[PDB]
């Protein structure tokens, strides 16, 4: 239902096929079916609309919490301790961020493996390319920091790999 | 060694004149509650020793000791503030006198420097 977002969670259109019997024995699967939804399902609906009705009864509301953007680790002094604390407080948090962004696309990933049944090795290729360039970015961000992480071996790691990059662009560029 | 000698310094004056420009100790001070603990303390050990009821043997003697060990903390407190006053003074007056021995150096951001990067794997 609407309780999430359809456009993060996207699923398909679900087509299904129409009971199309070429014998005229009586199906057990569809009498099963009556018979568990009016001995099932019914009082189940009764008991959560009331239980809904009871909820409209007192209504609140929680908010989802906003932060600011302060300033980050690169824009700190090498001993102002407090733009220090504040860069690393921000960095955490997008580090947080950043591990529920790669968990979301592999709830993805495995929701279309489940769903494709034989044809998902041709059916999740989008997927599985979406998996492999978070994975990627991922990986380069973060892997290697070990226990005792921070946001300024994060930026040593991003330094060093961009000095590798321009010295290896500047050397093709003398070709 | 390094406190003996100074200028200006009476030799047993334990407490000069420019110390009580000092704010003093509250008597609530929690170094002030030690002192008065370890006053109990003395007071419960000498019943012990004595062979008398540790807890309630001798209520003003217990009381002398508490308000004596009290008293001396007060003075040692006031002293031990003024010597750490002063040598914050003389630090800062040093530093002052000599600039070119404590020299501002120039601020550097972390995207300026250039820390090499230790993989943990
Ligand atoms: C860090 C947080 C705080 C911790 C600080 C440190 C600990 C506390 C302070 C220590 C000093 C204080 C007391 C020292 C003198 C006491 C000596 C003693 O024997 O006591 C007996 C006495 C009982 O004896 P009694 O009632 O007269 O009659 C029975 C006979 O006397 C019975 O006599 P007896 O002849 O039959 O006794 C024989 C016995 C007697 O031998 C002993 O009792 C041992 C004596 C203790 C040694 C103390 C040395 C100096 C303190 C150093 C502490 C070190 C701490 C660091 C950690 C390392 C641990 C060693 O010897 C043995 O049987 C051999 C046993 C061998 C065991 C070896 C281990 C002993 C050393 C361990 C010391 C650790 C601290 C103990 C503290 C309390 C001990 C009573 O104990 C007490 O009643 C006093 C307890 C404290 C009273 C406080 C109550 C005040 C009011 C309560 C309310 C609080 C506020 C209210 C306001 C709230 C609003 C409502
Ligand atoms: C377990 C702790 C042992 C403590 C030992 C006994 C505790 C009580 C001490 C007795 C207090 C009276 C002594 C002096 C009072 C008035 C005399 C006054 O003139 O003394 C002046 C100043 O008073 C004394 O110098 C300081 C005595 C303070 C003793 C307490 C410090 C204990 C060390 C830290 C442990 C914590 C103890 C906590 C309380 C139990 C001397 O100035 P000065 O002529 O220039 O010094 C010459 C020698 N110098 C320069 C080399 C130092």
């Amino acid at each position: 239902p609407d309780s999430w977002d359809k456009d993060v969670y996207p699923e398909p259109p679900r087509r299904t096929p129409a009971p199309a019997p070429q014998t005229s024995l009586p199906n057990p699967v569809t009498y099963l079916t009556k018979i568990f939804d009016l001995l099932v399902d019914r009082p189940v609906t009764l008991a959560r609309e009331f239980i809904e009705q009871q909820h409209a009864k007192n209504r609140y509301y929680y908010y989802h919490r906003e932060f600011r953007r302060v300033p980050d680790i690169t824009e700190c002094e090498e001993k102002d301790i407090l733009c220090m604390f504040e860069a690393e407080m921000q960095w955490r948090r997008d580090y947080k961020v950043d591990q529920e962004i790669v968990n979301i696309i592999q709830e993805r990933l495995k929701a279309c493996q489940q769903r494709e049944g034989e044809s998902y090795r041709q059916n999740c290729a989008k997927e599985l390319e979406q998996f492999t360039q978070v994975s990627k970015a991922f990986q380069d961000r973060y892997s290697d920091l070990g226990a005792h992480y921070s946001a300024r071996k994060c930026l040593a790691k991003q330094k060093q790999r961009m000095l590798a990059e321009r010295k290896a662009a500047k050397e093709a560029a003398a070709a | 060694t390094m406190m003996s000698g100074r200028p200006g310094r009476v030799p047993l004056q334990f407490l000069p004149n420019e110390a009580r420009s000092l704010p003093p100790p509250k008597l609530t001070d929690p170094r002030l509650v030690y002192m008065g603990f370890l006053g109990y303390c003395s007071g419960l050990i000498d019943n012990a020793i004595r062979r008398r009821p540790v807890v309630s043997a001798g209520l003003h003697r217990q009381l002398l000791y508490v308000t004596s060990f009290v008293f001396f903390g007060y003075y040692l407190l006031k002293r031990q503030d003024y010597m750490y006053a002063l040598r914050d003074h003389d630090m800062f007056a040093y530093v002052k006198s000599h600039p070119e021995d404590f020299p501002e150096k120039d601020k550097k951001t972390y995207g300026e420097i250039l820390e090499e990067f230790h993989p943990v794997r």
